[PDB]
């Protein structure tokens, strides 16, 4: 009868800043910054 | 961490964080337009 | 009334209008690409130059480079980003006005005649509260029919 | 560095600031730029899958205006493992009206 097209969402609160948009949540992200020692 | 650091190391910046999107939007019977399918793992 | 819109036409009149929904959004876009660009310039108090005698002249040849090089550094960044900025603040314009073609086209559905020239025909007569309807997300579909 | 080389230290200092601020600036606009493209990237690949489907299902279906189609022609299981791979068979099913 019916047939959808979608994606993936989640419970993740990861945010990401891009050129157009601030404090977007994203499924998935990593962090290329080390902060610890 | 710290700018004077003696060995083979990542570069030193001023930076707080850096994250790098690897996924969707997380926005959570309809399509894409509404956004949200968390039942589909 | 703002960067993209509706024109219309019908028994009670015509005119235009923007899409205040899609241009505050891709004016809050653009304004945040702008500080991007500006704010993450970083500003520090500098002095610049320097004085060398006469028998330090690679010192002062050293310095000379050094300032130099970064110049050449941070004159062809400004200058790429600033075209590759460029580039993309043109296409996302064309995407954003096609987006809103493509959002009414969808709850428009089969009730009107696409025109091939960015405009919809309807079947069933559309008056004024009809184009309210349109020009948010409120079309009702079910309400309407075509012709033949 | 001595103390009567304050000119050499500074030189070195501002090699190094400069450097820094360099790397930061880029790592900055990378992550930022790579951002955008990454959120632009997975829409449009949902979408490729939406126009991907609707090509192949041509007339047999209804847009429904949501991300969706609808059949005209019953569409069983075995329907709608050829409709999720590219492997539906137009010919074999039509419109009731
Ligand atoms: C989020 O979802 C994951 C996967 O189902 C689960 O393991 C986790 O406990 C949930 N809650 C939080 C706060 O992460
Ligand atoms: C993003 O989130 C941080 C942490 O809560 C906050 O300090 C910052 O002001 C927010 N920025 C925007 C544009 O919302």
């Amino acid at each position: 009868d019916q047939i959808c097209i979608g994606y993936h969402a989640n419970n993740s609160t990861e945010k990401v800043d891009t050129i157009l948009e601030r404090n977007v949540t994203v499924t998935h992200a990593k962090d290329i910054l080390e902060k610890t020692h | 961490v710290h700018p004077l650091t003696i060995g083979e190391c990542p570069k030193y910046v001023k930076s707080e964080k850096l994250v790098l999107a690897t996924g969707l939007r997380n926005v959570p019977i309809a399509g894409f337009i509404e956004g949200g399918w968390q039942g589909m793992v | 009334d703002g960067w993209y819109g509706y024109h219309h036409s019908n028994d009670q009149g015509s005119g235009y209008a923007a899409d205040k929904e899609s241009t505050q959004k891709a004016f809050d876009g653009i304004t945040n690409k702008v500080n991007s660009v500006i704010e993450k310039m970083n500003t520090q108090f500098e002095a610049v130059g320097k004085e060398f005698s006469n028998l330090e002249r690679r010192l002062e040849n050293l310095n000379k480079k050094m300032e130099d090089g970064f110049l050449d550094v941070w004159t062809y960044n400004a200058e790429l980003l600033v075209l590759m900025e460029n580039e993309r603040t043109l296409d996302f314009h064309d995407s954003n006005v096609k987006n809103l073609y493509d959002k009414v086209r969808m709850q428009l559905r089969d009730n009107v005649k696409e025109l091939g020239n960015g405009c919809f025909e309807f079947y069933h007569k559309c008056d004024d509260e009809c184009m309210n309807s349109v020009k948010n997300g409120t079309y009702d579909y079910p309400k309407y029919e075509e012709e033949s």
